RNA sequence: GUCAUGGAGGUAGAGCACUGUUUGGACUAGCGAAUUCAGAUAAACUCCGAAUGCCAUGUACUUAUACUCGGGAGUCAGACUGCGAGUGAUAAGAUCCGUAGUCGAAAGGGAAACAGCCCAGACCACCAGUUAAGGUCCCCAAAUA
RNA sequence: UGGGGCGGUCGCCUCCUAAAGAGUAACGGAGGCGCCCAAAGGUUCCCUCAGAAUGGAUGGAAAUCAUUCGCAGAGUGUAAAGGCACAAGGGAGCUUGACUGCGAGACUGACAAGUCGAGCAGGGACGAAAGUCGGGCUUAGUGAUCCGGUGGUUCCGCAUGGAAGGGCCAUCGCUCAACGGAUAAAAGCUACCCCGGGGAUAACAGGCUUAUCUCCCCCAAGAGUCCACAUCGACGGGGAGGUUUGGCACCUCGAUGUCGGCUCGUCGCAUCCUGGGGCUGUAGUCGGUCCCAAGGGUUGGGCUGUUCGCCCAUUAAAGCGGCACG
RNA sequence: CUGGUAGUUAUGGCGAGAAGGUCACACCCGUUCCCAUCCCGAACACGGUAGUUAAGCUUCUCUGCGCCAAUGGUAGUUGGGGGCUUCCCCCUGCGAGAGUAGGUCGCUGCCGGG
């Protein structure tokens, strides 16, 4: 499992950005998700890493 | 060219539409089609 | 000043229009082109303007025959 | 430098991004310019480099022009305003990568050969280099 | 949305196998057509050929819409900024498309002032705290680190 | 419609632009169409092109013949692109499917329209079968409705039988080309002009840009009685300014008065005179060129509405520009 | 072992050098007959088998041409971030074309005869 924090705005973001960070659960800024360590959700996380900061 | 009908000599019926060059072929043409009435192949002739 | 250009024809929208692994009712048409750029497959009919049209109901497969050429069939 | 015939009388200009495709290494004589950055070289350019560079040699040795003026380029006048389609040619021009040798001269000593670059080097719109094979 | 798998498609790059443009030799039908050697070039060249984007499949993981029918609309003058092109002069706060953002219809903080840049989305109240861009000699809050 | 006018264009097909799905604009870059074919259509059978070398009468580089090499360097009715040598290219035999009723399902698409289609029935062509055939290697070769003409028809027919007249099916009549076609039928002047609007759009001045323009430089072949650099400097190259000729259309059309002169000036310095200096092709006299320098100064008339300019007579000198061409 | 007939991106092709056999296959002999030549029994068609492996065909050997082809590097590029913006630089992922090491003188199936 890990812990996913949302520390970027999606202000002046694209689209695919913000469909990535919706569909990882996160909502405003400086919110949490903890998630599982499927192969799937590090390739969100790959595509969101400039906007996230990602805990084990 | 120029337009062209052709009608059933065992009918009247004008069932066909087409096209001939003058020139070449002065004659009236004559084609063996199907008749829609008789329902069989008749000789058509250009009117 | 003038160009003595500025026509063009309407754009016809060929292409692809069915996918590799999709399943297809029979009369569909799958590929639109000039010429024989793709070739009829099992099961696919070639159209008098050269379309690619399903004959029965399957997954279409473009596959690829002798080195330099393609084609594209239906399996049910 | 002109082509005898093209295919077409108008062309797009193009860009200059990334390094020469051929052409970066001295391959006929001892000695040539290369081109440090990028830019259009007409044939004015190149006719009064060549002459220029032929003339301190006293017609000794042999020289290479290793690129073509192959593209043309157009104009408008002045008075006239946008529109109406795209407007005369002028001239013809080569576009030059950084790192395109672009004269090539032998048969002269190390000072001649030398001289004889510099001189033709300050009448080109590019900042160049002198390379010994 | 991501992951795995399968496809269609000729751009960037590259190359000279065709078509145009083109340099230096050897040889030459007769200064000079062809053959060869070496070396270049291309929006409307291609023996090659990506990254991305697109179309599907899945039983994978996550996430909240999608469609059909009916009632009521407004809109058809857009602007700038980054990237990819045309026109222009590889000018314009120019003009015309493609793609993303902000303004329009968005207050607050920073760029002295400054729609469109950078940070960030105001339900109301507090003489509470932590941070972003930007900053810490005085105007002027914080390092004469 | 980079103001409007003049010029050009208006529908359809093919390529590039177009950013490797589809789509995509500009008074962007290039070309075609408003047809043709009685076989240049259908089917069955057969086979293969351009060019070159060599050998031979007229005959010649090239006409016909023979051998070899020859993946297409040919052809494909016609523009281009995509295709095609198991031909879609080339010959020969027989033919009329260039058929009638249709049509599961798709593509394209605001609509109106446009495109592909297995298969079923009727009756056929060619082949020994298998089978192919609802025109042409593919994609242009076209025009709605209303209204009329012609052929057919077990439809209606105003009391009844007829008729007149309609309906339905097939087909004909458009440079309706401004090609979704206002009507069956249509050109100009307005400085004698009027109303509703717009800085959505031009003329003055402002803004942006700086091709052009003015000024300053780099290289140095040459000129200079020898001598590149006293003074000039070709062929090429780089900037500064914002006074010229232009481009754009950002403020102003419920009004931003537009040339020349007069009155009154003020500022910049790229300096016309005067002040200081370096070099000189500086003997002297008279000059040339560059550097510092904006303190003050910098004319009266003839012609022309003129700015400008030419001329007359002077002066130490008769500067050049900005300020809504103050 | 050979004749027929299929599949497979030429690693299968082109070229060169040799062996073999009327069991099959072919060349070859002939044109009465069916059929044929814009002329020609050359081909097509038919009727036989004196000679032959000269050629096709089958088998074996060659990298000369052709074809197939890594690894590393480089170009390009999705996303993130900067310059002094004809363009350039940095981080992460993807990653050519050319050139080369090397590979190749085929590999599988069914049937009838020896
Ligand atoms: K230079
Ligand atoms: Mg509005
Ligand atoms: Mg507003
Ligand atoms: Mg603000
Ligand atoms: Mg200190
Ligand atoms: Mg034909
Ligand atoms: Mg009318
Ligand atoms: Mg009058
Ligand atoms: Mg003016
Ligand atoms: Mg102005
Ligand atoms: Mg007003
Ligand atoms: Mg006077
Ligand atoms: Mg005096
Ligand atoms: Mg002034
Ligand atoms: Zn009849």
């Amino acid at each position: 499992k890990l812990e996913i924090t949302l520390k970027r705005s999606l202000i002046g973001r694209p689209q695919p950005q913000r469909k990535t960070v919706q569909a990882l659960g996160l909502g405003k800024t400086n919110s949490v998700v903890v998630k599982e360590d499927n192969p799937a959700i590090r390739g969100m996380i790959t595509k969101v890493s400039h906007l996230v900061d990602v805990k084990e | 060219r120029v337009n062209i009908t052709l009608e059933c000599t065992e009918c009247g019926d004008r069932n066909y539409i087409t096209t001939k060059n003058k020139r070449e072929n002065p004659e009236r043409i004559e084609l063996k089609k199907y008749c829609p009435r008789l329902r069989r192949v008749t000789l058509h002739r250009e009117t | 000043g003038s160009t003595s250009n500025g026509r063009d024809s309407e754009s016809k929208r060929l292409g692809a229009k069915r996918a590799d692994g999709q399943f297809v009712t029979g009369g569909s048409i799958l590929y639109r082109q000039r010429g024989t750029k793709i070739y009829p497959g099992t099961n696919v009919g070639r159209g008098g303007d050269d379309t690619l049209f399903a004959k029965t109901d399957g997954v279409v497969r473009f596959e690829r025959m002798g080195r330099d050429k393609k084609k594209v069939s239906v399996y049910p | 430098l002109v082509p005898k015939r093209v295919k077409y009388r108008r062309e797009f200009r193009g860009n200059m991004r990334g390094r020469a495709k051929g052409g970066t290494e001295v391959a006929f004589g001892e000695y040539g310019l290369q081109a440090v950055e990028a830019s259009w070289i007409t044939n004015r350019q190149i006719e009064a480099a060549r002459i220029a560079m032929t003339r301190y040699m006293k017609r000794g040795g042999k020289v290479w022009i290793k690129i073509f003026p192959h593209k043309s380029y157009t104009s408008k006048p002045i008075g006239v305003r946008m529109g109406k389609g795209k407007g005369a040619p002028e001239g013809w021009v080569s576009p030059v990568k950084r790192g395109k040798i672009m004269f090539e001269i032998a048969g002269v000593p190390e000072d001649v050969a030398r001289e004889a670059l510099r001189l033709a080097a300050h009448k080109l719109p590019v900042k160049t280099k002198i390379v010994k094979r």
